[PDB]
């Protein structure tokens, strides 16, 4: 206000960007910022923002977001998504933000019904907000829904890889049919429309494995494994390192690719544990090989599983603490054919001092 | 010789002299010791 006639309103306007810009731009970080370097721009000047108007429209918008850039408080930022709903709620993002924190508090009950307000107004966003609800619409056998949702966002930008890449991990099951669409139509259009992205690097990644090509996963792991700063994405992209490693005899590599896969990620998937456990039977280590899969079968037990822990077995007599899990994945390989030939030798192993 | 570590490192020993003092089942010395001090306050 120089000259202006008390126009205070419109500096507030003004610097509300500068508190709202400054979180969604500290999310797509370049190579030359951090993360912190635009936090701390984005907390000095909030406080300036509110010393003409207090708790707007928006003002709650930037305590409730600060919380996502750091991973914690979540009940303080629905508390604080909720007040715009009480104060003036004039747009449909103004309630999108309790659906954000619903579905981390692992509640898609409650993110859902949140998501259906975004489509009935549709309100102006180039990020495509049915793609949230897409995204919402995988959980709970909904895969009626979540094609619908994504193909709506295809057609109104095909520039959003969130839509494509979807359909990608909607197809990736079905491996005996439309294998063409999942590697060209759903991986190969996905990767020259954007480059950077280190899930259909996974993706084309694991496809390209078992087409034996194993020069291109490790050359495209790397890239999917720099850019990613949430532990889901990493774990996986060492996986996959360390998959390419051990069909290679390169154990002495692929073990401190399983070790960060368990130790980025834990509670993700079955498969570091597996892959550890695998591991660990080198070098004669087979103790820890058995307490890295002992929680494989904490998710659900598996006829490749069994033979596992049965081949590293440590009970020889008297040891009823190893013993017990032998002969239990052994009734497992005995009622199942998968073309078994040692299964009844160490089933009869174990008998000799027994009946 | 090779011959004796070539034989003690595959074989299974299932049955030796301490096997055959314990029961095959579980009969554990509370119900004997319980007896065993009785018979002494007696006295």
């Amino acid at each position: 206000n120089l000259d202006y006639r008390d126009h205070e309103k419109d500096q507030m306007t003004c610097l509300d960007t500068l508190a709202a810009y400054y979180v969604q731009q500290a999310r797509k970080e370049k190579n030359k910022d951090n993360k912190k370097d635009l936090i701390t721009q984005a907390t000095l000047l909030y406080t300036m923002a509110d010393k003409i108007i207090m708790y707007d429209q928006n003002h709650l918008l930037g305590r409730a977001c600060f919380c996502l850039l750091e991973g914690d408080k979540m009940d303080q930022a629905d508390a604080q998504f909720h007040f715009v709903l009480n104060q003036s709620p004039n747009n449909i993002p103004a309630l999108l933000g309790k659906a954000c924190i619903s579905f981390n508090k692992k509640d898609y009950r409650g993110a859902l019904a949140y998501y259906k307000k975004a489509l009935r107004t549709n309100p102006g966003c180039p990020a495509e907000v049915r793609l949230g609800m897409g995204h919402c619409f995988v959980k709970l056998n909904k895969l009626e829904k979540a094609r619908l949702a994504f193909s709506r966002a295809l057609e109104l930008n095909s520039k959003c890889v969130g839509a494509l890449v979807g359909l990608a991990v909607l197809e990736l099951n079905n491996k005996e049919a439309d294998s063409i669409k999942n590697g060209v139509q759903l991986l190969s259009r996905a990767y020259t429309i954007d480059p950077s992205n280190p899930m259909v690097l996974n993706h084309l990644a694991n496809h390209f494995f078992f087409k034996k090509d194993y020069s291109k996963v490790q050359h495209l792991a790397l890239h999917a494994f720099h850019n990613t700063e949430v532990e889901a994405m990493q774990a996986e992209s060492c996986y996959q390192l360390a998959r390419s490693f051990h069909v290679q005899e390169d154990y002495d590599q692929a073990f401190q690719y399983y070790y960060q896969a368990t130790q980025f990620a834990s509670s993700s998937f079955v498969l570091p544990f597996f892959g550890l456990g695998q591991m660990y039977i080198y070098r004669g280590d087979k103790e820890n090989a058995s307490q890295c899969f002992e929680k494989v079968l904490k998710a659900y037990p598996n006829n490749y599983e069994t033979m596992k822990i049965l081949g590293s077995l440590y009970a020889a007599s008297e040891d009823q603490e190893k013993r017990d899990i032998a002969k239990g994945h052994l009734k497992k390989v005995t009622e199942q054919y998968p073309d078994d030939v040692e299964a009844w030798i160490e089933l009869a192993q174990i008998l000799e001092q027994t009946d | 010789v090779d011959v004796t570590r070539d034989i003690v490192s595959r074989e299974r020993v299932w049955r030796t002299r301490t096997t055959i003092l314990q029961s095959t089942g579980k009969n554990f010395s509370k119900n004997i010791f319980a007896i065993l001090q009785s018979v002494k306050a007696r006295e």
